[PDB]
C-alpha cells in the first residue's frame, strides 16, 4: 500500500487511499500527428475514457479525470466523473451541439498541464476492480483550425 | 389585476432560481414595485430589473455538475446492514407463503401492509457521499432514478 | 423543460424510497415469488 | 442599475467571443458608454453597436 513511479507529470502514484495516474498533455505529441500546415490552433473538444476491466454486475467503476494546468476554464469543465468505463464521456447524454462548453474543451493540445485519472478507495473497495483492470484508454477528440 | 399576476410569476421564477442554486437566502423580488407615489406605474420596470438581477446571478453562479451513476442492489443492501439486516429473497418468499410480514428498522424495512408489499430504503444509509472524495463538491443531489 | 421525478432530493436525505407492489397476495404473487431482487439505478449530480 | 447589469453581460459575451476566436487581443467594449455629457443616455445604442 505504497507507491510512486515516473516523473512529475508522467506518473503513477498511490497517495492516501486513492490511486492516481497523471499524463502530461504535451508528451502525447499530438501536433506531430498531422503536418505543420492545416492549422496552428489545435485544441481539445471532448475527452472520453475506456477502462477495459472485468467489473462485476451492479458494480460501478468510480474514477475522476481532472486537468491540472493553469489555463482559465469555465466552472465545472476541468473534471469528469467516470462510472461505467465503456467509452464513458462523463455526461448523462453527450451532445456535441450543446449550448454550453463540454469539459476539457478549449485546452491547447500542447499544454504543459496534465490529465490525472484518480481511482478513490483503491486499497479498499476498488482493489479487485483495479487488479482486474487491463489498461486505460483516452479517446481525445480535438479540432484543428 | 395584471400586476398581481405578474408578481406571482416573478415569485415563482424566484423559487425556481432558488431551487436551481440550492440557496434559499437569495431574494430579488423585494416588494414595493407597486408604489403609491407613482399610482402603480414603474412596477414593470422594477420587475424587469429584478428579473435581470436573477438572470445575472444565475449566469454567474452556473456550474456544469459532475454526473454520477450508482447501482444499488436491494438484496445486497439489506444483507450488508450493520444492525438490523435480513435476506430479501427468503423474507419475500416467507411473507408471500404466509400473508403477514414485517422486518427491519424504520426506513430500512420490508413489510406486507394490507395486501401490498412495501420495501423501504433510507437514502442516507446508502452512504453515497463516501463514494467520492469530500472535495469535488458539497451539493450532491439526485437527478433521476430507475428500477 | 420540466423537472424529472426525484430530482433535487439531497443524496444525504433522511427520507426513504419505498417500492410498493400492490395485489401481492393475489394477482402479483407469482411474479413476486419469481422475483430475484430489486436494483435501483440512481443518477445524481455533484456540484 | 440596469446599465451595470447590461455592461456585465456585454463583457462576458466579449470573453466568450475571445475564447471562441482564441484571440485575447480583440476589444469591443471600450468604455465610456455611460457618458456624462448625455446623462447616461445612448448607452444602449453604444452597446448595441
Amino acid at each position: 500500500g505504497k507507491g510512486n513511479v515516473g516523473a512529475s507529470g508522467n506518473e503513477l502514484k498511490l497517495s492516501n487511499r486513492q490511486i492516481e495516474a497523471s499524463v502530461r498533455l504535451s508528451d502525447l505529441k499530438i501536433f506531430s500527428d498531422y503536418p505543420e500546415s492545416l492549422g496552428n490552433t489545435r485544441q481539445l473538444k471532448q475527452v472520453s475514457v475506456t477502462l477495459p476491466a472485468l467489473v462485476g454486475p451492479y458494480e460501478d467503476i468510480r474514477a475522476v479525470l481532472n486537468y491540472g494546468g493553469s489555463i482559465v476554464m469555465p466552472r465545472g469543465c476541468s473534471a469528469i466523473a467516470l462510472s461505467h468505463g465503456v467509452n464513458d464521456s462523463g455526461q448523462f447524454m453527450l451532445d456535441f451541439n450543446d449550448s454550453r462548453y463540454l469539459p476539457f474543451e478549449g485546452i491547447s493540445v500542447n499544454d504543459s498541464g496534465s490529465l490525472t485519472l484518480s481511482f478513490p478507495d483503491a486499497t479498499d473497495r476498488q482493489k479487485a476492480l483495479l487488479e482486474s483492470l487491463s489498461d486505460i484508454i483516452l479517446h481525445i477528440r480535438y479540432t484543428i483550425r | 389585476q395584471f400586476f398581481d399576476l405578474t408578481q406571482s410569476f416573478c415569485l415563482m421564477a424566484q423559487e425556481a432560481l432558488r431551487r436551481e442554486l440550492t440557496d434559499n437566502g437569495v431574494t430579488f423580488i423585494r416588494g414595493g414595485a407597486w408604489n403609491g407615489t407613482t399610482a402603480g406605474l414603474m412596477a414593470g420596470e422594477t420587475l424587469l430589473l429584478n428579473l435581470a438581477e436573477m438572470e445575472k446571478v444565475w449566469l454567474e453562479r452556473d456550474e456544469r455538475a459532475l454526473e454520477v451513476t450508482r447501482t444499488v442492489s436491494l438484496a445486497q443492501f439489506y444483507q450488508a446492514l450493520s444492525s438490523d439486516n435480513f435476506n430479501l429473497t427468503e423474507k419475500l418468499t416467507q411473507f408471500l407463503r404466509e400473508g403477514k410480514g414485517n422486518v427491519g428498522a424504520s426506513g430500512n424495512e420490508l413489510k406486507l401492509s394490507n395486501r401490498q408489499i412495501e420495501a423501504s430504503v433510507r437514502l442516507s444509509d446508502l452512504k453515497i457521499f463516501s463514494d467520492y472524495p469530500e472535495s469535488l463538491g458539497n451539493t450532491r443531489q439526485l437527478k433521476q432514478v430507475s428500477v
